[PDB]
DNA sequence: AACCGCCAAAC
DNA sequence: GGTCACCAATCCTGTCCCTAGTGGCCCCACTGTGGCGGT
């Protein structure tokens, strides 16, 4: 098909916001604070010490042993706190059926037609279990993620009740207990009927419950600073303000979306790596894009080569013995995510 | 002051862009009596592009541009789109129209292009944007104000030299001279009124008449060269394609600035005799202390044409309204102490140093009740003791009148206090009049441009207009006839709404009309709550025929307010938002339980005869505002197609001044005072409509 | 005929819908937006394809780098329990008489086709729509059924309406009794706001939605074209309190968009219902759905004013028969208001 | 001839 | 049955330091919002 001037997809996850808490005898949340400290760091870069070309600059021998007045935020468990509790919302709503925005309704009843053939092939209970996946390993706790024995407790509004005793013992790619694969299989279905299905309103409560070591470091979201001055801070944290007047230390949205849908392994073959959904694949550590612009895998490509993909998706179900094909689940990733998949008029 | 004066930089860069600040007009006039031919050179290559001219004093692609008559062409058929008043501003879709008339009759107490010399801008279509800087850029010839049309028209002789400096021909130059003076601006009305021109009604003879309002070229250009000289307080208005409005916006990149005064409430704190010494007509030392007198005494020894009592009677008419000034400064600040133990009964700012403060909330001026400490006086008695030591340190003590500004003082603690005045009032009849209190209104989104000079409150025009929508609704409703005929208006909250405004899709002209989104024109709007009281003329059969029927009084209040949307308080604020009072004590007994924070807008009586005097007004008082007043109209009123009336005029909107007086000020000053010099009325006159006292 | 440059009012004022939630010490605690720096991905079209769908000539490691984005966001502060949206609406009668007009006889026309439009109980079905769009909270726009939603009504007339939960209820579904009893009673008093130039009618409208854990707020963006490099790309509408902090907020045009979101006339068989305007137009496809050269939009069907009497005269005496839905898009389009040439 | 082109820069 | 006693007092003498230093890398968005004369 032709990409439009206006073709949008609204994102189906709404993660809310992450909160870092601890609990008393007297209050069931007392917020997690960062405070400013003013270390002595050195002078360790390698432009400190040496030219483009690797030769030596002409420094006194007594300035490399010259420090950095470094002023950065730090978030430390208050002593003899046992647990920490990082707490957020999510709401999953049905967006990936119909595009918000279309110029061409010819493109439009294709992308409503195609949606429809991958819901009755099963399509959305394979991404909605990877999404699963990633929250009972604890995937968005990010840096914070088995530095204790983690317990994840999740309540979604229909009234159920979810339990993982040890994130530690569970992982993508092991062989899960009999208990914790029940408890991937209800919660699946729940996302599976949300993602599908308009007149339902979904939403979960997750909660992790980590057991600290005396004084440890917590890791929440840092803010885009370009630019700063010397009397503020270098390294800030993003902060949720309280009712009273108190900021619990935090993570962005976009930052516990970012591990949710940290679910693409189909790039490759035998790909061990699982990226967060990207129109070329972008490899942040590696620093390359694993589906190029030069290559068939990226989105743009698949996305106008969609009237192919729905020919198979119609002969998937007739057999229901071969599966999809993973540039479909690739496919349909991204609208779940949202978007402006836009071209221009020529 | 001369053009080579800038010439003398060596820096070709640095002298092109003096050069090109200097011939804009958003800058003062440089003088090209001496300078002639180089003038014509650079006039000549203005009319390119910025990116085809390196140097503005290469002399051949100027006489590529002069000998090419395709070239000379353009800028002479630029000369009928002329303008003395801009119809493309702030709309851009007044299609194919040019205003150039005469400036109106001169007012003392409005600013107008009536108080400058007649100049021109230029607005037909940004294609030919450059093409009339050449015939449309001022410059100052012998000693007087000239552009190259008007300076050719007639005194061609003196340019003949500089023209044929390049090699014109004689013959060309003779055909190009009669054929500009033929070509010259003429007085050019518009035959139909534009489907985008702003209509408004006002009301004429024994009707109403249409009114088109169009700014002044002159008076903006004033305006503008005002604010790159940092001169007073100004805020921005940006325009996405500026040369197709007009070529002094295309001048400043679109950057349109304009007087930003709005009025300043706060609800918080409060941090001395200070709120005087601050006013400073006033006191502390000087502006002006110190009377040490013989200024006083020999001001009313002058005055005696006509015998000493009668003459110290006259000098007291003004001595006494200044010595009555002099105690208004003095209670400012008392009127601040008071104010705050009312809010209080706990507190001043800080109650300790209040206490500290030599003229604050002393437990000694609390009280004897306001009343009795007026009856007391004592107060004020005591306080010139104090004023041995501030209101005016040491010097001018016994000295011509301390004991009669002293016995003023004491006068005006009965009139500082309370349950006094009360009656007699030859306003509005008495065959009684009415006072209709409109209470708690909240408006959102209201135009702060009031004017397109100036930013800050709403128009006093539109809440006149306003108020003869709610008239004309109420008496065809009741079928009386009673006359909305002043108004004093009290503003509680008022805050500045960021962003612009969306228009919808509609069906844009073209050759071929098509349904799209028009050009998105900036704009400022406030959100504001306020309190009117209306003053209501008529016979008592209409009065009690009114005051009979309270829902249908309530029903014909609009909802629209100067383009934004007007709503009474909220339904659990447990307030009687339309009242009626026959009585005026009732009324101030009422009136004087207003949120101090709020300010009371005043008219004023000061004379302005040009900008600069205005902004010397505007830098001496900080509660000064420069706003909307009304229309000196322009052409004569005469049937135009596509009035909304029977007769349509073009109009100038002229600039005044009101006052943000606090609510203390007008309770302290009495019941006479507010209903003598609050409220306003739309004078109607032939020539000009405008907002004035009385 | 043309009707010589008529003018109309609109008949619906909805002022600032502003958000705020209640502790046990306040009873109006303005909902504040933080300005948030935060890394976005080289995800679209133009950053690597030419427009012939050609791969341009980037660097290996450029569709890795980010954009550094600048953008507001507000969030429900942890542990508050309701989120609050409140807005107020007054109804005036200016559909019956145009304010602005030449010829008396077009006027004599259109108050005629007003006051028998009135008869026959069109401004009944008219004020069911857009009571209708006030209680399933069509005007909390992408706030919408994010929780249980409960919706009070105060009117000036001394009435208390409430819709229990906004989730249990659509357009198209049936509702319960005590719901419709609701509907109806406040359909009777915008009809009788809408018809009647001589009574006052005011409402204060409270949405009360049950908050997730820190979640989202969606109020009105600003329309910005300059924004600077220090600014944030994304900001709110706001309103100032009585304090200096300001509640985000609702534009009152988004609320009046949201309450004329009835116009399902378009098609014999349409499921959308349209914002009202003149050529009815779809923001979503960026279509006229009433196109300028149909006979549907609102130039061509006001032509016929004199048939759509005749019918209307027919319809007040034969006591059963639907009114022709082109008269009942013509008087929405007359309650928007506007000048018609 | 209906539709691509011309045109600005303040602090 | 009701109030919270008056009369005066706020100390003088000397000083706030020296050394050294506030990092590298990469990036800051795509959509739309024009009047007017002419070939």
């Amino acid at each position: 098909m032709e990409l439009c001037n206006i073709l949008k997809y609204d994102r189906s996850l709404y993660p809310g916001k992450a909160v870092f808490f601890y609990k008393t005898a007297d209050s069931d949340f007392v917020p997690l604070e960062a405070d400013i400290n003013k270390i002595r760091g050195p002078k360790s870069g390698f432009t400190e010490a040496f030219t483009p070309q690797f030769s030596p600059k002409n420094i006194s021998p007594q300035d490399l042993t010259h420090n950095n007045i470094l002023t950065l935020e730090e978030c430390y468990v208050p002593p003899n706190v046992e647990h920490i509790f990082c707490r957020f919302s999510l709401r999953v709503q049905a967006n990936s059926l119909v595009p918000s925005g279309c110029s061409d309704p010819e493109v439009f009843s294709l992308l409503k037609e195609l949606a429809e053939t991958f819901k009755e092939c099963g399509g959305y209970k394979e991404l909605a279990v990877r999404y699963c996946r990633n929250i009972l390993i604890g995937t968005w706790l990010w840096r914070n993620q088995n530095t204790g024995n983690t317990q994840i407790e999740i309540k979604t509004s229909k009234g159920s009740c979810y339990l993982i005793d040890n994130t530690r013992k569970l992982a993508w790619e092991s062989k899960w207990a009999s208990d914790d694969l029940k408890v991937l299989e209800e919660l699946s279905n729940e996302i599976e009927s949300a993602l599908t299905d308009p007149n339902v309103f979904w939403s979960a409560d997750i909660t992790a419950k980590i057991e600290a070591s005396f004084c440890q470091e917590i890791y929440p979201s840092q803010i885009l600073n370009d630019k700063v001055k010397q009397g503020e801070a270098s390294k800030q944290f993003v902060k949720a303000k309280c009712a009273d007047g108190r900021y619990a230390v935090s993570f962005n949205s976009v930052k516990i979306g970012a591990a949710l849908q940290s679910i693409d392994d189909w790039w490759d073959e035998d790909a061990s790596k699982r990226l967060r959904v990207h129109e070329f694949g972008a490899d942040k550590e590696i620093g390359v894009a694993r589906r190029p612009p030069d290559s068939e895998q990226n989105f743009y490509s698949i996305f106008k080569n969609t009237e192919w993909y729905l020919s198979a998706l119609k002969n998937c179900i007739t057999n229901k013995n071969e599966k999809i094909d993973p540039a479909i689940y690739y496919l349909f990733s991204v609208l779940i995510k949202g978007g402006m998949f836009q071209k221009k008029a020529e | 002051m001369h053009l080579k004066e800038l010439l003398e930089i060596t820096d070709t860069t640095e002298r092109d862009r003096s050069l090109r600040r200097a011939f804009s007009p958003y800058t003062a006039m440089i003088d090209i009596t001496g300078s002639e031919a180089v003038a014509l050179i650079i006039l000549l290559n203005l009319t390119y592009r910025k990116n085809q001219v390196d140097d503005l004093l290469d002399k051949k692609l100027a006489k590529q541009a002069l000998k090419s008559e395709d070239h000379i062409n353009k800028c002479i058929k630029e000369i009928a789109w002329f303008h003395t008043h801009n119809l493309k501003y702030p709309d851009i879709r007044v299609s194919k129209q040019n205003l150039a008339v005469e400036p109106p009759t001169l007012h003392s107490y409005v600013l107008s292009s009536a108080n400058y010399p007649k100049a021109y801008g230029w607005s037909h279509n940004s294609a030919k944007v450059n093409f009339a800087k050449l015939f449309v850029s001022y410059f100052k010839w012998q000693n007087q104000v000239s552009w190259l049309a008007q300076v050719l028209a007639t005194n061609s002789d003196n340019w003949k030299s500089a023209f044929t400096s390049l090699g014109l021909s004689v013959k060309a130059f003779k055909s190009l001279c009669v054929t500009v003076k033929n070509s010259l601006p003429e007085e050019a009305i518009p035959d139909s009124v534009d489907r985008y021109s702003r209509q408004i009604r006002m009301p004429y003879h024994d009707g109403y008449l249409a009114v088109t309002p169009v700014i002044s070229h002159v008076v903006q250009s004033k305006i503008q060269q005002a604010a790159i000289d940092k001169r007073a307080r100004f805020s921005n208005v940006e325009f996405t394609r500026p040369a197709a409005v007009s070529m002094l916006a295309a001048s400043l990149g679109g950057v349109i600035n304009v007087l930003n005064y709005p009025p300043y409430i706060r609800s918080k704190y409060h941090g001395s005799n200070s709120r005087a010494f601050k006013l400073n007509n006033g006191q502390t030392v000087f502006n002006v202390e110190a009377l040490l007198k013989p200024e006083l005494i020999k001001a009313l020894e002058g005055i005696i044409f006509s015998n000493n009592a009668l003459a110290l009677k006259q000098r007291r008419q003004q001595k006494v309204k200044n010595i009555k000034e002099l105690r208004n400064t003095l209670l400012e600040w008392f009127s601040p102490v008071f104010e705050w133990r009312l809010d209080a009964i706990e507190n001043g700012y800080d109650l300790e140093q209040l206490e500290s403060a030599s003229e604050r909330l002393e437990y000694k001026i609390l009280s004897l009740p306001d009343n009795e400490l007026p009856s007391l006086t004592i107060p004020l008695f005591r306080l010139l003791n104090e004023m041995l030591g501030g209101v005016s340190m040491t010097q001018r003590y016994a000295f011509h009148p301390k004991l009669m500004s002293p016995l003023k003082a004491a006068l005006q603690w009965l009139l500082v206090n309370l349950t006094d005045q009360k009656h007699v009032l030859i306003e509005e009849d008495d065959e009684h009049y009415r006072y209709l209190h409109l209470s708690g209104i909240r408006v959102f989104d209201a135009q702060a441009l009031s004017n397109p000079y100036c930013s800050g409150i709403p128009s006093l025009t539109a809440v006149w207009g306003m108020i003869h929508s709610y008239q004309r609704k109420l008496n065809e409703a009741l079928g009386t006839n009673v006359r909305f005929t002043s108004f004093s208006w009290f503003i509680r909250n008022y805050s500045a709404v960021a962003g612009k405004k969306l228009p919808e899709l509609s069906l844009q002209g073209a050759q071929q009309s098509r349904l799209k989104r028009p050009g998105i024109i900036d704009g400022k709007y406030c959100d504001l709550v306020f309190d009117l009281i209306i003053h209501i003329d008529g016979y008592e059969d209409d009065l009690q025929a009114v005051d009979s029927k309270p829902d249908i009084l309530k029903a014909h209040f609009p909802s629209n307010f100067a383009g934004g949307v007007m709503h009474q308080p909220e339904l659990n604020s447990n307030i009687n938002w339309c009242c009626l009072y026959s009585n005026e004590n009732q009324l101030f007994e009422k009136l004087r339980r207003l949120p101090l924070s709020g300010c009371w807008v005043m008219p004023t009586e000061h004379k302005i005869q040009d900008l600069d005097e205005l902004l010397l007004l505007l830098n001496s008082d900080s509660k000064l505002s420069p706003s909307m007043m009304g229309y000196m109209l322009l052409t004569e009123p005469m049937a135009r197609v596509g009035s909304l009336e029977r007769l349509h005029c073009y109009a100038e909107p002229a600039i005044g001044v009101v006052k943000y007086e606090a609510a203390t000020s007008v309770r302290l000053k009495g019941i006479g005072n507010y209903f003598n010099s609050a409220f306003w009325m739309l004078d109607a006159q032939e020539k000009f409509m405008l907002m004035k006292k009385v």
